[PDB]
């Protein structure tokens, strides 16, 4: 039942991607290529020499035809490529053949394919696919890293579709301005609260490394001393805020905080037993640095 | 939170003559992937070399369909009347290495086509259509460095544009501005073995990073709060391996999960259990496998996915971290 219409369809795949190949030597670089490569790209967006060749009929037709027959050409090509991105969202070559197409349009909407991008952000928030196209976009129309934030700031908040917008944040941030104190301690204060919501989301625990990672200052030993406290009311079996604990008496005073760190790695292991071995080196290294700092002692 | 669950009924035991039939036997969706077809045959001999049987398939029959894939620009395609790619030349001159018949084809070309891909930033384009990605970064020192020629291109530029892809978390992403996933940090660390410049990796902080894409199943996925897949054994392993920290995942669990994903029946390995099987995930088990030290496997380089051995032959083996 269902092998017959799918042998009909190779049949059909099969005969058409043959007379493109002989329409190709002999160089028919034509409308009936076009509309051959589309009964196959549209079953097959991966077809990557397909979307080759209607890039190079649609060049040969850019010039023996009307600005308003090449212009009708684009219309009927965007249509198809949104098609086939719908049968497949994440081809590489469907998203590029968009890439060229958008490039070489003499007045492209950007608003459009910002919305295309929201549109595909929403079946999939996750599409990296989408999300390059998406930055392509904003380069391509000149979207200021505020406004882009700001589509950030909507798709964290409402929705938890998390790691892929945090990453663009942290990308588009650095943008606005070793990240300045004020800056850092704001973030301290956005991914402090991300984590009294869902403390078992990781982008924020992530996020907030980085933070830490990149002068104390009363001002920010006390953020840090207070973080380690929220943590520690937070305790009350969370692996990421257990690492974090650690990275903060780190942050705070290593020698002073040994006989804690040594505490928390052990509590830690028992939470998280997969990463046992990186907590080990981790522990090494730190008691390491430890004897290094008490030979500091004369 | 979003993981498998491996059932009772997963297999435990490693399949390989299911696996060497399945492979053998493959094409005889095989329409559909025509256009991928170089690489199919990269997997599908891989994957037999290392598990000992590449002696079943057909190496003068390749060796003359490769031939026929090169074009006069010194490039490969996927397939005869294909337009030529980095990707399927990688491939290609794997498999000529893998066979020994680097002069099958155009060895100066395929220096000039990989040479002709790079971009005033140091990246590479996967053709002459532009697409920009790491992975073609990758797979032009990749595809250089098996042929002596990896000073035809512009090294220092290549590595600025790499470490230009590389993220706050630690990995690395497409192309700048990208999320990390787990596939372009095999590109990128593969990269940097092949460039001497691992030194710039953050390797705690990617080891890290990788290592929290294993998940309660034991499978890995590519980035946070993903599912898991069987190729990121791959993909993760890959570049734990090259950075010295392939210890910090769970080896049993992950184990338990890659062979959880075979298909007992018709053999090859599935995405994830209980799936169709196909080449690629065949392929990144039995390396990620072999990865970890399995017996019946051959020993797999980190960086170029092919025999260890192979390689030793060639004298083309990258310094890893440690
Ligand atoms: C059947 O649907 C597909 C989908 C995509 C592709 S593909 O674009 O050509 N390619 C190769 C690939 C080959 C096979 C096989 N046989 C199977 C899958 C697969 N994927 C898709 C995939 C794998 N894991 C999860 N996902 C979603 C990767 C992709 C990209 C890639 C190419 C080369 C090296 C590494 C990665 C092929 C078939
Ligand atoms: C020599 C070898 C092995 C490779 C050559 C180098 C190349 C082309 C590498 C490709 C690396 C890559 C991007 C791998 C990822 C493959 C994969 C599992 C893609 C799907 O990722 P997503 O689109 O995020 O989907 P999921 O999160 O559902 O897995
Ligand atoms: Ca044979
Ligand atoms: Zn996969």
């Amino acid at each position: 039942a269902k092998r017959l219409e799918r042998e009909q369809k190779l049949k059909l795949y099969q005969s058409a991607t043959q007379a493109v190949f002989q329409k190709r030597q002999a160089g028919e670089l034509d409308e009936s290529v076009l509309e051959l490569t589309s009964q196959i790209l549209g079953a097959n967006p991966d077809f990557a020499t397909l979307w080759n060749c209607r890039r190079e009929v649609l060049q040969h037709l850019e010039t023996e035809k009307s600005p308003e027959e090449s212009a009708a050409l684009v219309k009927a090509e965007l249509g198809f490529l949104e098609s086939c991105l719908r049968v497949n969202p994440k081809s590489y070559g469907t998203w590029h053949h968009r890439c060229w197409l958008l490039s070489r349009l003499p007045e492209p909407n950007w608003a459009r394919e910002l919305e295309l991008c929201a549109r595909f952000l929403e079946a999939d928030e996750r599409n990296f696919h989408c999300w390059d196209y998406r930055r392509f976009v904003a380069a391509q129309a000149a979207v200021a890293p505020a406004e882009e934030l700001a589509f950030t700031d909507s798709l964290i908040t409402r929705n938890f579709s998390n790691y892929s917008s945090w990453h663009y944040r942290s990308c588009l941030l650095p943008q606005l301005h070793r990240l300045p104190e004020n800056v850092l301690l704001k973030e301290l204060e956005l991914v402090q609260n991300a984590f009294f919501t869902d403390p078992n989301d990781q982008s924020a625990w992530f996020y907030h490394r980085w933070l830490l990672g990149a002068e104390l200052s009363v001002e920010k030993s006390t953020v840090l001393q207070s973080e380690l406290e929220s943590c520690k009311e937070l305790q009350e079996e969370n692996k990421w805020c257990l690492l974090t604990i650690i990275l903060l008496m780190r942050a705070l005073d290593p020698l002073l905080y040994e006989k804690e760190t040594l505490q928390y790695f052990s509590t830690l292991k028992a939470v998280d037993p997969m990463r046992a071995a990186y907590l080990d080196d981790l522990r090494s290294k730190f008691l390491l640095e430890n004897s290094v700092l008490k030979m500091e002692y004369a | 939170q979003k993981d498998v669950t491996i059932k009772s009924d997963a297999p435990d035991t490693l399949l390989l003559e299911k696996h060497a039939d399945y492979i053998a036997s493959y094409g005889s969706e095989y329409c559909m992937s025509e256009y991928l077809r170089m690489s199919g045959v990269y997997w599908g001999l891989t994957v037999m070399d290392l598990m000992g049987q590449l002696h079943r398939m057909n190496k003068e029959e390749i060796l003359v369909f490769i031939k026929s894939c090169q074009h006069e620009c010194g490039g490969v395609s996927a397939s005869i009347g294909h337009d030529p790619h980095l990707l399927y030349t990688l491939s290609a001159v794997q498999i000529l290495t893998l066979y020994d018949s680097i002069h099958v084809i155009n060895v100066d070309k395929v220096v000039a086509y990989v040479q002709s891909l790079q971009k005033e930033d140091g990246s590479f384009a996967g053709d002459i259509w532009g697409e920009i990605d790491t992975r073609f970064s990758f797979c032009a020192v990749a595809t250089l460095a098996l042929l002596g020629k990896l000073d035809a291109i512009n090294v220092e530029k290549a590595i600025e544009f790499v470490l230009s892809c590389m993220n706050f978390d630690g990995g690395f992403g497409c192309r700048p501005g990208s999320e990390s996933h787990a596939g372009q940090i095999y590109c990128c660390t593969g990269f940097l073995a092949i460039t001497s410049q691992l030194h710039q990796v953050n390797s705690d902080l990617l080891g890290w990073w990788l290592c929290e894409r294993q998940l309660p199943s034991g499978g890995l996925n590519g980035r946070p709060e993903k599912l898991p897949d069987v190729c990121y054994s791959w993909w993760v392993l890959a570049s734990l391996k090259i950075i010295g920290r392939l210890h910090w995942i769970d080896r049993e669990k992950l184990r338990s999960f890659i062979l959880a994903c075979q298909d007992e029946e018709t053999g090859g390995f599935a995405d994830r259990p209980g799936d169709m099987v196909d080449p690629f995930h065949t392929l990144f088990g039995i390396a990620g496998l072999s990865l970890l030290g399995e017996e019946q496997i051959k020993p797999v380089s980190p960086v170029f996915c092919m025999p260890e051995e192979v390689l030793q032959r060639v004298n083309v083996q990258p310094e890893l971290v440690s």
